[PDB]
């Protein structure tokens, strides 16, 4: 799944930054969040987030929802590696399993239950 | 809230 952030920030610079930020704010997890191609819903203000390790995916839905001012009837789905993480994982667990060699975790969101329609 | 280029996401 293409990411703009990866496209325009060189790996080794993503890696030094991710290492620093883990070392500097350890009880939070660094997350890149970008709208899925062809998602019809709101675009996000910023894309770099430092998230409490013990926040649930579920709870993170509410926070992101509120940041893009979704309509009640709008849907929101998350995608890590083309796959939905279950609401019942922590962001910390998601980070452990799914972070990349640059120390970031990458999440795309959509109004479709499939990336990326 | 926003330091080091990251939104410090709080429980809220």
């Amino acid at each position: 799944m293409k990411f703009v952030y990866k496209e325009e920030h060189p790996f080794e610079k993503r890696r030094s930054e991710g290492e620093k930020i883990r070392k500097k704010y350890p009880d939070r997890v660094p997350v890149i969040v970008e709208k899925a191609p062809k998602a019809r819903i709101g675009d996000l203000d910023k894309k770099k987030y430092l998230v409490p390790s013990d926040l649930t995916v579920g709870q993170f839905y509410f926070l992101i929802r509120k940041r893009i001012h979704l309509r009640a009837e709008d849907a929101l789905f998350f995608f890590v590696n083309n796959v939905i993480p279950p609401t019942s994982a922590t962001m910390g667990q998601l980070y452990q399993e799914h972070h990349e060699e640059d120390f970031f975790l990458y999440i795309a969101y959509s109004d479709e239950s499939v990336y990326g329609l | 809230d926003e330091k080091d280029g990251f939104i410090f996401v709080n429980y809220s």
